[PDB]
């Protein structure tokens, strides 16, 4: 027996341990611990399936995320669902799922990032370009959500907008080599890579680590966080085996960015909150950066299953992080073909802020330090 | 068999 909020966290430390053992914990005694904060995990189950912290549209409505602690990537929180009447033990945990495209929010970690890392790009006042735009080799158009052109335009702008084609154009400067080796030193990996990729995490495996999940991508963008280093999302601390032996599994990490990217790239995603797409996230005491997500139907989609003119979605995504903490939100419907609408759009970044107020309050929220080779000017960071 | 399941407290929240 065990309780109904630890069923994803659990699935997952079950998995992890034979991962590492060999041995299943079903079938062979032993005493498993685990980083799992129940306190958050009870407030994340509190969030999900309450009226206390989210006005939610109705009782179908999805939402799968993990919380990781940014300094040695032991997840902390993780819920993969909400409302569940169903109880088989250890189901379809959505939150280690890479079937939901993750749509901009791969942006910061395929596209703007490198083409910091690897020197496309000099600074985050750096004029990008938002024009008329072919997916490169193709006579496809990369539209931006509104159809329209912004033109010429800061690189921290373009991402704080969140538009399209800038992405797009930046994936083909650095490369989809490069990109694809930046993105596995994140913990993301796809069989092969594509242009799309710049704006969705769409693949075509997902079997197993393709693509990316909220536990991915809390992993990656707990690297922003941390000055650029990759932790592997750890549910287990120490197992004890039931012969007496012992093995305590210690965290260590790889860099994957330089610190002055990683700065960077926090410092853009700081004014998504403020100025731009992620304002219901907004926490004017609170240090902390993040990219919103609005995937979108194909074209059969919105031809033969989509009827409507309004403003939908399959999956709205947010992924954020403070000084100490990182987290990523999806939300959507069972059924993909059952459209986000209206406030629906809004319940991923409101998610993300109640259980950030929860974990910062109270501790002192250090902002993040310029480090050796950036300076400051105006709205912008420049290089040396 | 008897697996037990301990949060970052240590303290027991499982037992399988
Ligand atoms: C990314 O997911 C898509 C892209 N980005 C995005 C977002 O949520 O950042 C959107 S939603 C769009 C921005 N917005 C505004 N409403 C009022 C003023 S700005 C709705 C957009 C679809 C990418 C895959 O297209
Ligand atoms: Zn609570
Ligand atoms: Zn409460
Ligand atoms: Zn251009
Ligand atoms: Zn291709």
């Amino acid at each position: 027996n065990y309780p109904a909020y630890m069923d994803n966290y659990l699935k997952e430390v079950i998995n992890q341990v034979e991962e590492e053992t060999g041995y299943n914990l079903l079938t062979t005694g032993m005493d498993v611990y685990t980083n799992v904060d129940q306190e958050a995990q009870k407030h994340l189950w509190d969030i999900y399936n309450t009226d206390e912290y989210v006005a939610y549209p109705d009782d179908e409505l999805q939402v799968a995320s993990t919380i990781v602690d940014v300094s040695n990537g032991k997840v902390i929180a993780q819920l993969g669902a909400r409302h569940q009447s169903s109880n088989v033990s250890f189901g379809i945990n959505q939150a280690v799922e890479t079937n939901r495209d993750w749509g901009s929010t791969m942006k910061p970690i395929t596209d703007y990032a490198p083409a910091l890392e690897y020197g496309v790009y000099d600074s985050t006042a750096t004029i990008v370009h938002d024009e008329p735009y072919n997916y490169p080799g193709t006579n496809t158009p990369v539209y931006n959500w509104d159809r329209g052109y912004f033109g010429n335009i800061t690189l921290q702008y373009a991402l704080q907008q969140s538009r399209n084609v800038p992405a797009v154009e930046t994936l083909n400067k650095v490369g989809l080599n490069r990109a694809k080796t930046f993105l596995n030193g994140l913990g993301i990996d796809y069989p092969s890579i594509h242009y799309s990729n710049a704006i969705s995490s769409n693949t075509t495996e997902s079997d197993k680590k393709y693509g990316a999940s909220s536990e991915k991508m809390a992993a990656a963008y707990a690297a922003f966080a941390n000055g650029g280093t990759y932790y592997k999302p750890m549910y287990i601390h120490k197992v004890v085996f039931s012969d007496g032996s012992e093995k305590e599994f210690s965290n260590v990490g790889t860099r994957a960015m330089k610190e002055t990217t990683a700065y960077m790239m926090t410092d853009m995603m700081k004014t998504v909150l403020s100025y731009g797409t992620g304002q219901n996230a907004y926490l004017a005491w609170l240090p902390q950066a993040g990219k919103t997500g609005t995937s979108n139907y194909t074209d059969e989609e919105i031809e033969n299953h989509i009827k409507t003119s309004q403003f939908v979605a399959p999956d709205e995504l947010f992924a954020g992080y403070t000084r100490k903490y990182s987290m990523a939100v999806w939300t959507g419907y069972s059924n993909r073909l059952t459209p986000l609408v209206g406030n629906g759009l809004t319940v991923a970044a409101k998610v993300y802020r109640s259980m950030m107020t929860y974990l910062s309050e109270g501790s002192n929220p250090e902002d993040w330090n310029i480090p050796e080779g950036l300076y400051r000017n105006g709205e912008f960071v420049f290089k040396n | 068999t008897s697996s037990k399941i301990y949060d970052n407290k240590n303290q027991l929240i499982a037992d399988l």
